[PDB]
């Protein structure tokens, strides 16, 4: 009474392919009709089963978790759940993506599956829920996930690739088929697709951190997906998989896979530690991958591979009583050759499984076999089986949509349009007196300029259904690429500017160097990741408060460089906005119509409330005012009433006044008071995690929290705010500025952070504090709370430098140890030492026994490196740690150079 | 344009009315109100407006938006149809169980659920018998398939539909609760037959004759195969019971649907006009019409929180039936369909006045208008005068959808030829006649020589090698394999007999031509085919019946081979009847049809051919010695019966040392020598031993029941007497007959024979059964035995032996003579009339009329209270059976006739006087007084004592029985004088007679 989703979908696809082949006869006698009807019935049944569970989709749209996950296994007789989620996980997103891809393929073929408009809303919500698959770990294709099989979820590259392929396929497509006006289209976000592409590219060489390679990487770089458009890396991955997973009787799942082997017993769902070491050498063989390889061969037009795999598959194939072909699931070895096979791999013979003689079959395998045979027999063409043109050859990758640019694959010379809009008439005439041409917003009356929040609200209004209960698209900020387009709302053209220009409560937005750098970075981002037809539109606004007297020259410099035409190797164009708007494609949203201080903490802590109020009233210094407001908030509360309204309103007013006056310490104190956080920490932590590094949040010399998996913003915010309440006052904003700067630097200069694994903000803070103190010398060390954002960035870039001679080597060792830098090849050297160390290595009182690490981990597994780092992290003096690392390297080199 | 605006308005109306509660995924709307249920009939009926709107949009679309709208509408109705089909296909077990035998427990549920399509109630909390819903669903499915909307996807659904066809094919003899889910007229529901169910089922059966579910792109196996005999039986049943919906309801307004837009199944348009006029005259009100007389739904009485209506419906539910505008909204569609316009405007104007305007100002149809609880007495004196108020739920999707469809059709956007693509509106066109083809074959060379002697040219069974002939039981066994599936646990069509309509057509089995002989020439079932005149008359009847309807295409074909039993005693010539029948077949006039003879070669080029595709490949030893040595059929039959009862139901007698001869074996081979002597003295006896059962008994029983008659099996007295008042299954009927027959054995065969004769004679001459209400077989057989004993002047045993020996044709002749009605002369007539209790045609009405003016009529202590006059009606059967039970207390038929005559004369005399007796009238006293007066008059005349004798056990002179009714000396005058004397005895010294 159990059913999967993959096998039924594959059988339906095979039936559809057979019907497509049979369509070519005008006297088919209704053979094609039965197959189309069976495929349509299967699709309708799966859609009904998916839509039966509605609360789970809404729950997953807000707080994804295994508890709120959509069920993937249910009873076949009534389409109802049968087994509890505590024994199967039910977390799998590959099935949904593959179902969406097959559904859109069938609709493009000419079949009809969607009945009414509620299905469109359900598909939209499914797309919305699947858009965020690049963060939540999955259980994997094999449902086991980790090789250890302990009950942990990890990221899988195949799921990301399938999701990206479905996202490309579903974009801009009519779901009703031949006819459709405005109620059969699906809207997509470019930011999610970009993030999925980045994650896939970063995690493409290795399928997972715990799996060096797997056979599941095949249906994602092959006919079902066709997502690897890199040629050289695809060939390298194919060669690696073929070399490392080839077998006499088929392709194994992966190395050290004890899946239904002879030694396996049906009494322990989770494998015990060190059992994987014993489970090697008896891995099963799955001949189904031969069909996939043959399909790839015929698709790529390589007959020799097809012939070789057909000859290989001929003997292993079985026959029924009538001689019908049979594809057994797996191959197993008898118990009398457990040890002999280990000495000689593949010299012995295996035995067929139960589903290879009679009474048991493999529907998925038979469907793949018949599809492969039909493709080989030339009864159809690759175009017929791929009506969407998923796979294109090298000579046609010239003017496709969402994949390659019009300039060619190995070319990047995109020209981006830039529009100049003034803010005030006085500023406009002041700019014109210097030759600068800007236009006031009052002279573009036909055109309207709206902020980013309006588009977010309009998107939120979309996707609402009353019959089931739908919340629509979640309220999320829109990226630069989304805002680069032009929209039409209620017959009125809508244009928006990037979120960098809007007023921000933070302080680094008042530094013009930061603005120069971030607009340059945005321009580079637009240049690199723009593939839509038509030139992108960029809007820039200049405010009168920006110049502020002496700070008016470099703005002239940047604007003159912009007028010149080239900005750091990036070509730009400037003209009147109305001219650019005319003759350009405008996006349409048609859904709406249808729907020093003189006050110390200790001294003034015990003062009465009235005295503090009087002191606040009659004082003009900003620091004393801020500290008095903080004391009042801590003692009385945020609801207290003062001379200038409520406590919160007074805090906001003084914070804004400090920001206007730009005195950095008071702005940071007020920002800490307001408990405001940036809306970009999650992308930084997720790219740090996907890179392979680790981040720990805390204060130097105090408790620290380690993060190993992506977490919701609420939990991270609560943890960091509790820590901030525990130890210090302004470390929140300093940590935020450090993390944003580090993320930006690693995004633009990834090679700079090479050699460091655990990134700790507090130790880096201590590092630049020490460096600044050393630079000060006789002069007292400057406080870091009063440093400008440009100075902070310069200091961070200076300490991050690879360092040279001249300065004391003790300081260099201190900086290197604080950064937790490790030499290249240190992990492998440690592993080879441990292999040739019969007893073990003991440091700082920690023990590393050789037997468990040799019987559990492998050469390149990351958890061995994590254990080594944990063992080495007990060293208190960073210089001592660096010296120990150098000694270990010397020992490794000396021992390797002489084996005697 | 105006058409676009009207279409947009209608689309908005239907979207705001019906489509707002579609319940996606499941596709089934709630059955109105806060009931949280889905009735099949309402779900089927609420889709016609949407289908019509989509059809109208499709033809005038010519645009992307209209294409999308029509696509959405068609896809939504397809989704609803699939959702409805899922619930039925989820219950294959109930269908399989119901396919064998008929019971209430093994029937599909009538109210399915919402999401998850589960069950809500058990099998003992609702009436789960509604054939009309399934019939109308199948009819609309066929109509939609003909329209071009795909509803069927998988081939297993074809098998399920084929099984459902057999599930609903037996509606002409199956009793159901009814459309109103209330059983018969009163509560405590008892299954009964109604014309609505069979009328709905006949059109559904006719629609799926050859319609493929795969459209134009189907294959060999895509068409549902149906028979033709069931359609004719349903048509005959409907014609017999057209004026009245059932045996308990005088008239029902639900008959409109049968004789209007849905499921046109009717003929003889005069009947249509008569029933329409009757409905208009009887049920029309002020703001609508009532379903039927004496219904208490939504009344200020009846204690609505209580069910199972107590038998106290005297006047508490009279003239207060509330209303039902559904019959009003049916009339506009009925008029606008064929040719009527002024009736359409009149009905529309009448209906617009009863409408209620709700939210957004849109038409809304209320369910019913209830009488005020205070003004009830006035309505009893002035019916249809008091205003009413709305009551109950009024989101009526059925009536609203019907009204919307009617308005859309009347607007002219849609034509009547689009709603029905099958052209079902031309059922009133007469068919002129049909020519029948008959083929004659010889069994061997001797038969061919004999026929060629007299000038008849035929061909033997050989020489036609490409053509083969076998009996029809092989055809039935072959047909018992259609629509069989092993995975879904389907056993295919159950075994059943084949009529003449199925064997007439040619058949194709694996590129070969097959022909099947008619069933009535079968000798291994019964002995009815052993008589030549019997064969002739059944052949004539079958010829007339085949020539009558023949609603198929092509000329029919009948094969009538001559067997060895058709020759004379010498075996050298055919019988006179046979040669006369063949000569009458020649010259093109036999019976009541045109007959053309020839050879099968010429008939091949012009004849209906049927292609079958499912058949394609994918000390007892001393007694035994005495039996062997003894002779004579009597002794052999006696010893065989004794051994069968004692030890040999299946034991081997070991009579032959080489072959194991079973008792059944020897009994069967006894038939061979029994048939040659034509000794009708033990063939019935051995048939009783073999327990042979006559085929088609159940249809004969249901035909006899449909004529408002009560059947009876067994000899008197009760409780042994039974009463079959409802149709019963074949096995149940057989066991009931066996229990009534007891151990006499031959009584069962005689009763079956008499039932067959009565069923055969009822159709031809349905006028000889008048003046009779209850048929008792045992009394009939006793009458025949007594008549034969009188005719032969022999003992009772000799009369019974002679009756047993009588030929079946002689038995038919005697039965016809008895039924026709054609000292010792008047006494015999009185005895016969009393035995057959042939009461006059208006006895019950006169009894009720006299009862209205007295306290009752007591007979020998038993009294019949006059309070019964208000509890019942003269047309009701219960009153009639009550009077019959009161009358038959006396055992003497002469006393019964005297009682009847005295009651009739009392009823006549009561008219002259205008007064109320107010006392109990004893009729035995009247008879005794009249007899005493006659005795005194005869003594005064001077007659001797011998003439004025006395009866042994009744006290009435036999000469009084001998006396003629009328004349100056008849019994009528004496009875009138005695009645007048008795009336004067209990009168206030004044008569005041005047007329």
């Amino acid at each position: 009474q159990k059913a999967k989703i993959q096998d039924s979908l594959y059988c339906a696809a095979g039936a559809w392919a057979l019907a497509l082949a049979y369509r070519r006869i005008d006297d088919d006698k209704g053979r094609t009709h039965e197959l189309e009807h069976s495929a349509i019935k299967c699709m309708r049944g799966i859609l009904y089963c998916y839509m039966r569970q509605a609360d789970k989709v809404q729950q997953f749209k807000q707080d994804p978790r295994p508890t709120t996950c959509l069920h993937s296994v249910f009873n076949v007789h009534t389409g109802d759940e049968l087994l509890s989620y505590e024994e199967y996980g039910h977390l799998q997103i590959n099935a949904v993506s593959l179902y969406l891809l097959y559904l859109v393929e069938m609709i493009s073929s000419g079949l009809q599956i969607i009945y009414n408009t509620d299905e469109v809303s359900f598909i939209q919500n499914l797309v919305f829920c699947v858009e965020r698959v690049y963060r939540v770990p999955d259980f994997g294709v094999w449902e086991r996930g980790s090789k250890y099989n302990n009950g942990s979820t990890e990221l899988h590259s195949s799921s990301v690739g399938l999701a990206k392929a479905a996202l490309e396929a579903i974009n801009g497509f009519n779901l009703f088929g031949n006819q459709g006006c405005s109620w059969s289209v699906i809207f997509v976000d470019l930011d999610a697709h970009n993030r999925n592409r980045q994650t896939l590219c970063s995690l493409l060489p290795r399928e997972s951190r715990s799996h060096n390679t797997d056979a599941a990487l095949l249906p994602c770089i092959s006919y079902p997906a066709f997502a690897l458009d890199d040629e050289v890396l695809f060939s390298q991955t194919l060669d690696k998989v073929v070399r490392k997973l080839k077998g006499k009787y088929g392709f194994k799942r992966f190395l050290r896979d004890g899946y239904r082997t002879s030694l396996e017993d049906p009494n322990r769902c989770y494998y015990k530690p060190a059992e994987i070491k014993l489970f090697d050498g008896i891995e099963c063989e799955f001949p189904i991958f031969f069909l996939y390889m043959m399909i790839d061969g015929v698709f790529r037009g390589n007959p020799k591979q097809v012939q070789e795999y057909q000859d290989l598959l001929t003997p292993v194939l079985h026959h029924t009583t009538e001689g019908y072909p049979v594809v057994p699931k797996y191959y197993y070895v008898p118990a009398d050759f457990v040890e002999y096979e280990k000495n000689n791999p593949g010299s012995q013979k295996r035995f067929p499984s139960n589903c290879g003689r009679d009474g048991k079959l493999f529907l998925w395998g038979q469907a793949l076999y018949i599809i492969a045979k039909l493709l080989a027999d030339e009864l159809i063409s690759p175009k017929d089986i791929d009506p969407v043109q998923r796979y294109v050859p090298l000579k046609d990758q010239r003017n496709v949509s969402m994949r390659f640019s019009n300039q060619g694959p190995l070319e990047n010379d995109l020209v981006v349009h830039v529009a100049l809009i003034a803010e005030s008439q006085r500023l406009q005439v002041f700019l014109n007196t210097y030759g600068i041409q800007t236009q006031t917003p009052q002279q573009v009356e036909p055109i309207q300029i709206w902020p980013q929040q309006e588009l977010v609200k309009a998107y939120l209004q979309l996707g609402i259904n009353e019959k089931l209960g739908l919340s629509g698209r979640p309220d999320r900020p829109i990226g630069c690429l989304g805002t680069s387009k032009i929209y039409r709302i209620l017959g009125k053209t809508v244009v928006c500017y990037p979120i960098i220009f809007d007023l921000s409560d933070f302080y680094m937005s008042q530094d013009v160097f930061l603005l120069i750098d971030d607009i340059k970075n945005a321009l580079q981002f637009i240049k690199q990741y723009w593939k839509m037809h038509g030139r992108p539109l960029f809007l820039v606004l200049i405010r009168e408060d920006n110049i502020r007297g002496s700070r008016f020259n470099p703005i002239l410099d940047m604007l003159a460089a912009l007028k010149k035409g080239i900005i750091g190797g990036v070509k730009v164009h400037v003209d009147r906005l109305q001219t650019l708007i005319s003759g350009a494609v405008v996006e349409q949203l048609d859904f709406l119509r249808i729907s020093q201080p003189d006050v110390n903490i200790s001294e003034w802590k015990d003062k009465p409330t009235h005295e503090i109020l009087q002191k606040l009233n009659d004082c003009s210094c900003l620091a004393s005012q801020a500290i008095l407001l903080g004391i009042l908030l801590k003692r009385e509360g945020p609801n207290f009433i003062t001379k200038e309204g409520t406590v919160s309103d007074h805090i906001e007013r003084v914070y804004r006044r400090a920001g206007s006056q730009k005195l950095w310490l008071a702005v940071r104190y007020g920002a800490a008071f307001t408990q405001k956080f940036s809306s970009s920490i999650a992308p930084h932590i997720t790219t740090f995690l996907v890179h392979g590094k680790q981040v720990t949040l805390g204060a130097f010399g105090h408790e620290e929290e380690v993060i190993s998996n992506p977490l919701s913003p609420r939990v991270i915010q609560n943890i960091i705010y509790y820590k901030c309440n525990t130890h210090d006052e302004r470390e929140a904003v300093i940590q935020q500025e450090l993390v944003i700067h580090i993320g930006w630097i690693i995004s633009n200069n990834p090679e700079l952070f090479s050699g460091m694994l655990k990134i700790r903000i507090g130790w880096i803070i201590h590092a630049m504090e020490y460096e600044l103190q050393i630079r000060g010398g006789d002069k007292p060390a400057l406080d870091l709370y009063q440093l400008s954002p440009s100075e902070v960035k310069q200091l961070l870039l200076d300490i991050l430098q690879p360092q040279q001679n001249g300065r004391c080597w003790l300081n260099r060792r201190q900086i290197d140890g604080s950064l937790n830098r490790t030499p290249t090849g240190f992990y492998d050297r440690v592993w080879q030492i441990l292999e040739r160390t019969p007893n073990g290595i003991i440091v700082a009182g920690k023990h590393l026994p050789q037997q468990p690490t040799l019987s559990d981990m492998t050469m390149y597994e990351m958890n061995f490196s994590l254990l080594v780092e944990d063992t080495l992290g007990n060293i208190d003096q960073p210089q001592y740690r660096q010296i120990v690392v150098e000694l270990l390297m010397v020992v490794s080199i000396v021992l390797e150079r002489n084996p005697e | 344009s105006n058409s676009g605006v009207r279409l947009d308005g209608y689309a908005r109306l239907v979207q705001q009315t019906i489509l707002c509660h579609q319940n996606p995924v499941t596709g089934l709307l709630p059955a109105s109100y806060d009931q949280k249920d889905a009735w099949v009939r309402d779900n089927v009926y609420s889709i016609l407006a949407v289908w019509g709107l989509g059809l109208a949009y499709r033809k005038n679309a010519d645009r992307d938006e209209d294409k999308a709208k029509a696509y959405e509408l068609e896809q939504s109705v397809v989704k609803l149809m699939r959702g409805l089909l899922h619930c039925m296909i989820r219950q294959v077990d109930k269908v399989e169980s119901f396919k064998y035998s008929q019971s209430t427990k093994d029937s599909l549920h009538a109210k399915y659920n919402t999401k998850t399509c589960a069950t809500v109630v058990g099998d003992d909390q609702w009436g789960h018998l509604q054939l009309d819903a399934t019939s109308v669903y199948l009819l609309f499915l066929a109509q939609m398939t003909a329209s071009g909307l795909h509803i069927i996807h998988s081939l297993d659904e074809v098998n399920f539909i084929q099984n459902l066809v057999f599930y609903i094919e037996a509606a002409y003899k199956t009793a159901d609760f009814g459309i109103w889910e209330r059983g018969d007229k009163t509560n405590q529901g008892i299954s009964e037959l109604n014309a609505s169910s069979v009328g709905m089922a006949k059109a559904a059966l006719e629609a799926l004759d050859e319609l493929d579910l795969f459209g134009v792109k189907g294959g060999p196996q895509s068409v549902i195969h149906v028979l033709a005999d069931e359609v004719q039986h349903c048509q005959s049943i409907l014609n017999s019971l057209l004026p009245r919906a059932s045996t308990s309801k005088e008239v029902d307004a639900s008959l409109l649907s049968v004789v209007s837009f849905p499921a046109f199944a009717v003929e003889d348009s005069q009947l249509v006009e008569l029933t329409k006029q009757e409905i208009i005259t009887k049920l029309q009100g002020r703001y609508g019409c009532c379903r039927f007389l004496r219904d208490g739904y939504k009344t200020p009485k009846e204690d609505p929180n209580r069910l199972y209506y107590e038998p106290a419906e005297l006047k508490l539910f009279e003239n207060i039936e509330c209303e039902w505008p559904l019959f009003w909204t049916y009339f506009i569609l009925d008029g606008v369909f064929s040719g009527n316009a002024e009736q359409v405007q009149e009905y529309k104007e009448a209906l617009e006045a009863v409408l209620i305007k709700g939210k957004n100002g849109v038409p809304l149809l209320p369910e019913l208008y209830s009488v005020p609880p205070d003004r009830v007495d006035e309505e009893y004196q002035n019916p249809h005068t008091v205003d009413r108020v709305p009551m109950g739920k009024l989101p009526h999707m059925w009536g609203q959808s019907l009204y919307i469809l009617g308005s859309l059709m009347a607007e002219g956007f849609l034509a009547p030829g689009e709603i029905d693509p099958l052209n079902r509106r031309f059922s009133t066109v007469p068919k002129p006649d049909v020519v029948v083809q008959v083929s004659i074959l010889a069994e061997t060379e001797e038969i061919k020589t004999i026929l060629k002697d007299k000038g008849i040219y035929v061909e033997t069974i050989a020489e036609v090698y490409p053509i083969r002939v076998q009996p029809a039981r092989i055809l039935s066994h072959i047909y018992s394999s259609l629509g069989c599936n092993n995975r879904m646990k389907l056993s295919g069509r159950p075994y059943r007999h084949m009529g003449v309509l199925g064997t007439s057509k040619l058949y194709d089995i694996r590129k070969t031509i097959f022909t099947f002989t008619p069933q009535f020439i079968d000798q291994q079932q019964f002995y009815l085919a052993l008589d030549n005149k019997m064969i002739v008359e059944m052949l004539r009847t079958d010829l007339s019946y085949l020539c009558s309807r023949w609603r198929m295409t092509g000329q029919p074909t009948i094969t009538f081979p001559i067997s060895h039993s058709m020759l004379d005693e010498d075996g050298t010539s055919l019988n006179s009847s046979i040669l006369a029948a063949l000569r009458k077949m020649q010259d093109g006039y036999f019976g009541g049809a045109r007959v053309q003879t020839g050879k099968l070669s010429e008939f091949l080029t012009t004849s209906c051919c049927t292609h079958l595709s499912f058949m394609d490949p994918g000390d007892f030893k001393a007694l035994v010695l005495q039996l062997k040595e003894t002779s004579s059929l009597q002794e052999q039959a006696d010893i065989l019966y004794m051994l069968y009862t004692m030890k040999g139901p299946d034991w081997n007698t070991e009579l032959y040392n080489e072959r194991s001869a079973t008792v059944r074996e020897l009994l069967t081979e006894l038939y061979g020598k029994v048939g040659e002597i034509r000794h009708w003295g033990l063939i019935r006896y051995i048939s009783g031993i073999l327990r042979k059962k006559v085929e088609a008994l159940d249809e004969a029983c249901t035909d006899l029941l449909s004529h408002q008659k009560h059947l009876t099996v067994g000899l008197p007295p009760e409780p042994r007497e039974k009463t079959i008042s409802a149709p019963l299954p074949y096995e149940a009927l057989t066991q009931l007959i066996d229990e009534a027959s007891e151990g006499d054995m031959s009584i069962s065969i005689l009763t079956q024979e008499i039932m067959v004769y009565l069923a055969m004679y009822m159709r031809t001459q349905p006028g000889l059964f008048a003046e009779m209400f209850r048929l008792r077989i045992g009394l009939i057989i006793q009458v025949m035995a007594t008549e034969l004993a009188h005719s032969l002047r022999c003992s009772a045993e000799e009369a019974t032996e002679g009756l047993m020996n009588l030929s079946p044709s002689a038995m038919k002749n005697l039965l016809h003579h008895i039924l026709s009605g054609k000292q010792g002369q008047w006494q015999r007539r009185r005895r016969l009339d009393g035995a057959l209790n042939r009461v006059p045609v208006g006895f019950y009405q006169k009894v009720w009329k006299v009862l209205q003016k007295c306290h009752g009529l007591s007979v020998e202590g038993f009294v019949l209270p006059s309070s019964t006059t208000r509890e019942m009606t003269p047309g009701e059967i219960k009153f009639s059976v009550h009077v019959e039970s009161v009358l038959n207390r006396v055992p003497q038929p002469e006393y019964r006739q005297l009682l009847v005559e005295a009651i009739l004369v009392l009823t006549m005399l009561a008219d002259i006087e205008i007064h109320s007796i107010g006392s109990i009238i004893a009729v035995e006293k009247i008879v005794h007084i009249a007899n005493d007066l006659f005795l005194q008059e005869q003594k005064t005349l001077g007659a001797d004592d011998t003439m004025l004798a006395k009866d042994p056990a009744s006290g009435i002179c036999t000469l009084l029985y001998d006396s003629a009714p009328s004349g100056r000396f008849g019994t009528m005058t004496y009875l009138s004088k005695a009645a007048a004397t008795y009336v004067q005895e209990f009168l206030p010294h004044s008569i005041c007679a005047m007329q």
